[PDB]
């Protein structure tokens, strides 16, 4: 037998740092993301000054 | 940088265009004045020619 306040523990210590690491996760996704508009930017704004 | 420099390019075409510009109507004045003063003197040495024949 498992008692349930052993595992309710754990998962909430578990959800607790993935709560922070969502905010983390959130961070590097806006990185990336801009990382992805500065790049496409860039390629937009070279076609215009080749023109 | 270059979207920037091809608005400077941009403006640098106008400006040469018009320096270009200038610089034919200066080369055309210089180049009609040596062209005109060319023939008169050929033209010269055809006027003294035919005084020469006529005498």
């Amino acid at each position: 037998g498992i008692n349930p306040t052993l595992f309710i523990a754990q998962l909430i210590n578990f959800l607790l740092l993935i709560f922070i690491l969502r905010a983390l996760l959130y961070r590097p996704v806006m990185n990336l993301l801009n990382e992805r508009t500065r790049r496409i930017e860039e390629s937009v704004r070279d076609a215009e000054k080749v023109r | 940088e270059q979207l920037a420099n091809a608005r400077r390019d941009y403006e640098a075409e106008i400006a040469r265009a018009r320096q270009e510009a200038a610089k034919i109507v200066a080369q055309a004045q210089e180049r009609a004045k040596q062209q005109e003063a060319e023939i008169i003197a050929q033209a010269r040495r055809e006027a003294e020619r035919l005084k020469e024949e006529a005498r």
